[PDB]
């Protein structure tokens, strides 16, 4: 019953504050306890701290010196904070709702429990790339159809050139088109630049014109590019 | 860092929990696709949360001594994913990492050959006075390729980028290859190929300027 | 008219006397596991069946507190103690200075300890570093907690007790030799002294289990119909007041911590047996006792008490005397409790009271040589039956205030032979009848 949505800038400049915030849609905030791991690339993934119901925070000793978690009260959002950020900081940020048991192993009055905290519900995740290197715009160019294979099937696509940072959403028809569709990893490139193609496999009965246009969107360059496909 | 675990297709797989106990322990376990949210299989030791199937299950500790294993039946290709477990227990104190991943791969997985597709340079690239073949390989399996570029017999080598191979919702692999020329060297040879090799097999798509 | 002494032989007279019992137990087999320290070597087998003869008409005064069948049996008990000691390995050479630290667990105190040091080995010249675990009550800092000794190394000498032998206490006879005989109390409402209506002889006792034990007494008899309150002196607050229950409450007292043996040799032959790594939780020892049947059994005790004294009465907890008077130690399985006794005297929900072990002790207040008691492998349980009390008072006739304590070993004996007395028979009477003999 409980969503998850992580939001952030995506590029942070070294030795600056990383934010990023997580919107809960299902229940209130201060009923269960929120927690933020991160999946920094060719590394296992890495607890960095919780904070409790009671806003009672808690941070991993390796990074309790530069973390902070908060949680707002008004908007169902927890925010993280990380300062003086560097290339290592580099990581897929997710927020989660955590949960405290005790696991009770003698007597209650003596001691002998211990508490224990497991994240249930997730959410999807933030990428958030640390680099002194500016933020730079894709440049679409349509790939035409060849007119591709036996007939029906015929292949076209958009080309998205040189951009950073990762990543890039693309949708075909303000999304109303789903089938056939295939957008595929990037490349970075030698220059320092990402660049990934999309394309869609359609009947060659079906071009044309049925006007075919791929809708690219690069949240850190805050560019949205429309653009249409035609032979 | 990571720990490589291999297992036949409908095959029942168990998983090492590493770093095991010292007392009473209430582990975790953890499945991870790469670049999409974890997904915790089990809570306290035997159960899970609801929506996960009857397959996946882990070892309770009625009696001290037993070894945290996670225990997959019918082992199918979407199992595959790295597993964390995290460790909590009684003598320890408070466990901050999760455990060493264990990337599990499913073998005896069915072969499928490379459906390439090979895009000559965009009309709106050559008038921004550059150009870019774009040789697009997806649904193969195992996701291990070799991409060779061709100027009509003579290979390239060179402005040639390509991204290793990434699994797709289809759980086959996808790779694309990028070849930078300027439009003057594009229209100077009579066509261009692109050679993917997958496994024996090579699978070559030719373009030519019109 | 004329009267002549006549002289009679074996008449039924006798006087108070003390004289030296001996040993008596019966023919236990213990085959696997032998050699306790109250059977010792070779103890006098008891009779098949023991005659017990009432002695009809016999009106005879007790007194169990100038009883010698007590100072006997804590004399015999202190030299059987040594006894079995002797041959045992002497742990001298383990006074090295020992390196501690904590034993992992949850952050919420820590009395066990890991404590790594050298030690001698089996050859004179090589030295060995070893680690063994340790309880706090057994050491303390030298300097500082970086490393620590053995309590005991300043004051005194320690030894190990032998691995064979037991601790368990089972039933001793105590035998009076011929020309001599054993009365016992047969009234029901017995106090501890006075005339005893009802009396029976006998030549040798009940089987008494010597239960070392502090403040509540376990495994002993209970005393028929109403509960007994016994003093020496009721007035005197310095004299201890032993109670008797009717119906017993039951203790159960568990060291719940897996722990292990460590053989670690000291030397040709010489095995000192050190605590392994605990397997498993960390959980220190404790023992229960029913809310509701200590409530009851302390209620009866107050309306029984108020008999003499008559007016408020307390119970507090013990505020004087070493670590082993004021809690209620005992033995349970090998290893020596420790229990903290406040929550029964502040006056199913079973009250628990927190248990220290200590492995190093000085029973009957023993000033020189130390025992070691010998870790006992895997986890400890026990279940007794507590059948008395060792109470005390602050020493007015406003309140009355009560403590538990065990000031003398010797009152745990007299809470058995309470009911015995020695006498030595005098069978020569002369009396006169109308009789001579040949001239
Ligand atoms: C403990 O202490 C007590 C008290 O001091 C002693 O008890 C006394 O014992 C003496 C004997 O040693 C008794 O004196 C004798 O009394 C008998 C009793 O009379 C008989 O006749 C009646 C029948 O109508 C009846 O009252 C009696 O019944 C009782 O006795 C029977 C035994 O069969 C018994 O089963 C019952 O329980 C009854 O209680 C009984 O039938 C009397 O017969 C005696 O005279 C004979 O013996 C003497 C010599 O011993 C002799 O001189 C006579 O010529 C005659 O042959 C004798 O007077 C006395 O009654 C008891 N009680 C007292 C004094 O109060 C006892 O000795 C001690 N016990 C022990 C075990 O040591
Ligand atoms: C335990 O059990 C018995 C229960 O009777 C008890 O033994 C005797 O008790 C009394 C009282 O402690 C002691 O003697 C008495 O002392 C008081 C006070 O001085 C006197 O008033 C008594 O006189 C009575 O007896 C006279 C006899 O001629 C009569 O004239 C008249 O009946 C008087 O009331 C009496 O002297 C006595 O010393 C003890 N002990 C013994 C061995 O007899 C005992 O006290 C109880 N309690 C304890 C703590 O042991
Ligand atoms: C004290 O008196 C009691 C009861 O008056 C006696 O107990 C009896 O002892 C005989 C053995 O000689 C048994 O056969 C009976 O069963 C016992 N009676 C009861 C009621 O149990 C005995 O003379 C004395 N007590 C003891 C312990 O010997
Ligand atoms: C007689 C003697 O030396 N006793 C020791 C002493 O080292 C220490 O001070 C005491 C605690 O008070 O424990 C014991
Ligand atoms: C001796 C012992 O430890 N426990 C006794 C047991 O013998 C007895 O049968 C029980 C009453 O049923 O009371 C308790
Ligand atoms: C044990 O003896 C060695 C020398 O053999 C010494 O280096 C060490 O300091 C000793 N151990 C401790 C705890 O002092
Ligand atoms: C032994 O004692 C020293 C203090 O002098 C300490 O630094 C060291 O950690 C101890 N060694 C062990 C193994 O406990
Ligand atoms: C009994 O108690 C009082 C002390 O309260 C004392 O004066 C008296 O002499 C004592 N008598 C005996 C026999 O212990």
């Amino acid at each position: 019953q409980v969503q998850l949505q992580e939001s952030g800038p995506g590029l942070v400049r070294p030795s600056e504050t990383l934010s990023v915030t997580c919107i809960v849609s299902g229940g209130s905030i201060s009923n269960y306890y929120w927690t933020w791991i991160r999946q920094s690339p060719g590394k296992g993934l890495e607890w960095i701290g919780y904070i409790s119901d009671r806003e009672t925070t808690t941070y991993n000793p390796s990074l309790n010196s530069r973390a902070v978690i908060s949680r707002d009260t008004s908007k169902n959002q927890l925010s993280l904070q990380l300062r003086s950020v560097t290339t290592a900081d580099t990581a897929i940020y997710f927020c989660a709702t955590a949960r405290r048991g005790q696991r009770i192993y003698g007597v209650v009055s003596f001691g002998e429990f211990f508490y224990y905290y497991y994240m249930d519900v997730w959410g999807k995740g933030t990428a958030v790339t640390v680099s002194s290197a500016s933020t730079k715009g894709p440049s679409v160019f349509p790939l035409a159809p060849s007119s591709s294979t036996s007939g029906g099937t015929a292949a076209l696509g958009c080309l998205v050139k040189d951009y950073f940072p990762e990543p890039v959403t693309v949708s075909w028809n303000s999304g109303a088109l789903t089938s056939g569709v295939h957008t595929f990893p990037a490349v970075l490139q030698s220059s320092g630049l990402y660049s990934l193609s999309s394309v869609v496999t359609v009947p060659s009965s079906s071009l044309g014109t049925q006007t075919y246009i791929c809708n690219v969107n690069h949240k850190p360059s805050n560019t949205k590019v429309d653009k249409k496909v035609e032979p | 860092y990571v720990s490589p675990l291999s297992v036949a297709l409908g095959e029942t797989a168990r998983i090492s929990c590493g770093r095991q106990a010292l007392g009473s322990r209430a582990v975790q376990w953890y499945q991870h696709k790469p670049g999409q949210a974890p997904i915790l299989l089990i809570y306290n030791n035997q159960d899970r949360p609801s929506g996960i199937p009857e397959r996946f299950s882990g070892t309770p500790d009625i009696n001290f001594g037993t070894t945290a294993t996670l225990t997959i039946s019918g082992v199918e290709v979407g199992d595959e994913a790295d597993y964390y477990c995290h460790m909590w227990d009684s003598r320890s104190g408070f466990s901050w990492s999760f455990g060493g991943a264990t990337r599990l791969t499913v073998l005896s997985q069915p072969k499928a050959a490379p459906s390439v597709t090979l895009f000559p340079p965009s009309s709106e690239e050559l008038q921004a006075n550059k150009a870019t073949l774009v040789c697009l390989i997806s649904d193969f399996y195992p996701g291990a390729v070799t991409v060779a570029w061709k100027a009509d017999s003579s290979p390239v080598k060179a402005g040639v980028e390509t991204t290793t191979p990434s699994k797709q919702s289809n759980n086959k692999y996808a790779a694309s290859s990028y070849l930078s020329l300027t439009p003057e060297q594009w229209k100077s040879h009579k066509s261009y190929s692109c050679q993917v090799t997958h496994e024996g097999s090579t699978v070559e798509k030719t373009v030519a300027p019109t | 008219e004329n009267l002549w002494v006549t002289v009679y032989y074996g008449v039924p007279v006798w006087k108070d006397a003390e004289t030296t019992l001996f040993c008596a137990s019966d023919a236990k087999a213990y085959d696997t596991e032998k050699r306790n320290v109250w059977a010792t070597h070779c103890c006098v087998p008891t009779d098949p069946n023991p005659q017990e003869i009432v002695l009809e008409n016999v009106t005879e005064n007790f007194n169990m507190w100038k009883n010698n069948m007590v100072e006997q049996m804590h004399t015999d008990i202190i030299s059987l103690w040594d006894q079995s000691l002797k041959p045992c390995v002497k742990l001298t050479p383990l006074c090295v200075t020992l390196n501690c630290t904590d034993v992992n667990a949850t952050n919420n105190t820590e009395e066990i300890k890991n404590c790594s040091f050298n030690i001698t080995t089996e050859l004179r010249d090589k030295k060995k570093k070893v680690y063994a675990l340790f309880y706090k009550l057994d050491v303390v800092p030298i300097d500082d907690n970086n490393s620590y000794r053995l309590i005991n190394c300043n004051t005194s000498a320690i030894t190990q007790a032998c691995p064979k032998v037991s601790f368990e206490p089972i039933p001793i006879h105590y035998c009076a030799p011929a020309g001599f005989a054993i009365l016992k109390c047969n009234d029901k409402k017995f106090n501890g002294t006075g005339p005893c209506k009802n009396v029976s002889t006998v030549q040798c006792t009940h089987g008494i289990k010597p239960v070392v034990s502090t403040q509540l007494l376990l495994n002993g008899s209970l005393a028929e119909e109403e509960i007994i309150i016994r003093s020496e002196n009721i007035t005197n607050n310095a004299k201890t007041i032993i109670v008797q229950l009717n119906e017993s409450v039951e203790i159960n007292c568990t060291r719940p911590n897996n722990n292990t043996r460590k053989s670690i040799r000291i030397g040709p032959g010489q095995w000192f047996y050190a605590t392994g790594d605990i397997i498993g939780d960390i959980r220190q020892a404790h023992c229960n006792i029913s809310r509701t049947k200590w409530n009851k059994t302390l209620q009866q005790v107050a309306k029984k008490l108020r008999e003499h004294f008559n007016k408020t009465i307390i119970f507090n907890p013990s505020s004087g005397g070493d670590l082993e008077i004021t809690t209620h130690s005992f033995n349970c399985g090998g290893e020596f409790f420790y229990c903290n006794t406040s929550e029964l005297f502040n006056s199913n929900n079973t009250i628990t009271l927190p248990c220290r072990i200590k492995q190093i002790i000085n029973m009957w207040q023993r000033v020189g040589q130390a025992m070691y008691a010998p870790p006992i492998e895997g986890k400890i349980r026990c279940t007794s039956n507590i059948t008395g009390l060792l109470l005390t008072r602050d020493g007015n006739n406003n309140t009355e205030t009560f403590r538990p304590g065990g000031g003398d070993m010797r009152d745990n004996w007299r809470s058995e032979l309470y009911k015995y007395k020695v006498v030595k028979i005098e069978p020569l009477g002369v009396a006169p009848t109308r009789c001579k003999r040949r001239v």
